[PDB]
């Protein structure tokens, strides 16, 4: 963000300070979901697929 | 532009207590910490006349 | 003046120099290799015979 100055002759004026504002963005922990299939079970394609 | 969500967060029930600022509080804009760390100048601290 | 953010260059690819092991005494030692069955039949220790 800049100041604004007034006239064409400015040698009395102060330039901005330039502020160099940074803002952070961070991860949250990781969510999961878990589930279980046995050997006979995986013979259905569709609980794989659903639970997917 | 309008929509419904079915999820919303809530804001708690504030505090009754006649609290005030104490001190005058006023912040810097600052690019870097005293360790050379950025500065999230998106907040501050203040300190308030009672801990409600 | 102006106030500028401090970023870290960390130059991950390129590692400063560094120590090493010569190998020199068994780079010259003889070198011996019985098959791997062999050594299992055998429970880990061969015998060679000395002379007479």
């Amino acid at each position: 963000h800049m100041n604004i100055e007034e006239g064409l002759d400015l040698s009395s004026k102060t330039p901005t300070a330039l502020v160099q504002r940074l803002v952070p963005s961070v991860f949250k922990e990781p969510k999961n979901i878990l589930y279980t299939l046995d050997a006979r079970e995986m013979r259905d394609p569709e609980h794989k697929t659903e639970a997917g | 532009d309008s929509y419904k969500t079915d999820i919303s967060g809530r804001l708690p029930k504030g505090s009754t207590e006649s609290l005030t600022v104490s001190g005058q509080p006023e912040h810097k804009v600052e690019a870097k910490d005293s360790n050379g760390m950025p500065v999230d100048n998106r907040q501050g601290t203040i300190t308030v006349s009672a801990s409600g | 003046a102006n106030q500028l953010a401090k970023d870290l260059e960390i130059m991950f690819e390129n590692y400063v120099e560094g120590f090493e092991a010569a190998c020199v005494v068994s780079r010259n030692a003889k070198k011996f290799r019985p098959g791997d069955t062999a050594m299992q039949r055998a429970g880990d220790v061969l015998y060679r015979p000395q002379h007479y």
